[PDB]
């Protein structure tokens, strides 16, 4: 309400694209003060100041045997047993013992992906960099300069998603 | 770690396909190539058992596994 | 190609798995097999058909 | 270069290096496409 | 001799091995079994039979 202490906006969250969807004010934590003298109204105003206070700040500020994949794994290089190998005479039974070659094997077994992406925002990315933002004196400029990421309809290039095509 | 080795050679050159093919198919706009192209009350005999024999082989353009054949020119049914 | 594309030493192309164990009903029946895929092997599912 | 081409455009038209061929009934074949 | 040949801790003397899988074809049986030596023991085949 007050334009000076105002109840914070929450962000929502689209899994499937990784983007942040529309946001709103928050609508399930209010305090229904209704019933109460100014004394404990001025105490309330006071305690959702300081929400804010925490909330601004917040966010303004603060943003051999390798592991393998959570086994780890030994590593040898020279551990070549079977050393004989089937020419035109010999005949070789069944055999194998599975050592990660120290270069090849793990090397090839950790590499990342040929080229990085560039999309949307994975989960816990968005819980560190999208905190409830605190909206001051709402809406007070002329048209075009309001925040337009809060409507969820609302495209950033083409302004204003036609809903339904 | 070069894996060109594996590779059929095609002489002092490996034969490494292209990289841009990995699958990718769905109901309503994948298509791919080799496409369906196909007491007699009639006795006419003749050009019965030749449709027959039409009937079990083929033809396309895509085909190009190996050669065309000699003279040419560059044609459809992609 | 010639080396490192084929095994040399002794090894199956078609193996065959047998049912470890099946369980029957009047109108459908369960079979469960053990597959096994031993080291220096990879098996492609497309060729498997019960 | 070459003069002796049909030219479809300004630029002419020429086909790959790469086009001297070979099959032999083998099997030695049984090999993939144009593309 | 006394120590450094005979275990004290409690070891099985013969071990008989169940059957895994199994096959009653009309001209063979297949039998297969999951030959389990543990630790700290070594195995004379010439012992073993069917």
């Amino acid at each position: 309400m007050s334009k000076e202490i105002p109840t914070p906006y929450m962000w929502s969250y689209q899994p499937q694209m990784g983007l942040a969807a529309g946001a709103a004010q928050d609508y399930s934590t209010r305090i229904n003060y209704m019933s109460a003298g100014p004394h404990m109204i001025s105490r309330v105003n006071g305690i959702r100041a300081h929400r804010n206070r925490i909330l601004l700040e917040q966010a303004a500020i603060t943003t051999l045997t390798i592991r393998g994949r959570g086994i780890q794994l030994n590593d040898e290089s020279v551990s070549s047993s079977l050393g004989l190998r089937p020419d035109g005479t010999f005949q070789i039974g069944g055999a194998g013992r599975p050592s990660f070659t120290p270069r090849q094997a793990i090397l090839t077994l950790q590499t990342s992906s040929s080229e990085p992406r560039s999309g949307g925002i994975g989960t816990l990315q968005f819980i560190e960099e999208f905190v409830p933002s605190v909206y001051f004196n709402p809406f007070s400029g002329p048209p075009g300069h309001y925040p337009d990421q809060f409507i969820p309809n609302f495209d950033a290039v083409k302004d204003s998603a036609d809903g339904y095509d | 770690i070069n894996f060109a080795s594996l590779a059929p050679r095609h002489g002092s050159r490996p034969f490494m396909g292209n990289w841009q093919d990995i699958g990718t198919s769905n109901m309503s706009g994948g298509a791919f190539s080799w496409g369906s192209l196909w007491k007699a009350w009639n006795s006419s005999t003749g050009q019965m058992l030749r449709d027959k024999l039409k009937e079990q082989n083929f033809q396309q353009k895509v085909v190009d596994g190996l050669a065309s054949g000699i003279s040419g020119v560059v044609d459809l049914a992609n | 190609p010639t080396h490192d594309v084929t095994t040399d030493r002794s090894q199956r192309l078609t193996l065959r798995f047998i049912p470890v164990d099946r369980e029957d009903t009047a109108y459908s029946y369960k079979a469960r097999f053990t597959l096994a895929v031993g080291d220096n092997r990879v098996l492609d599912m497309a060729s498997t058909y019960f």
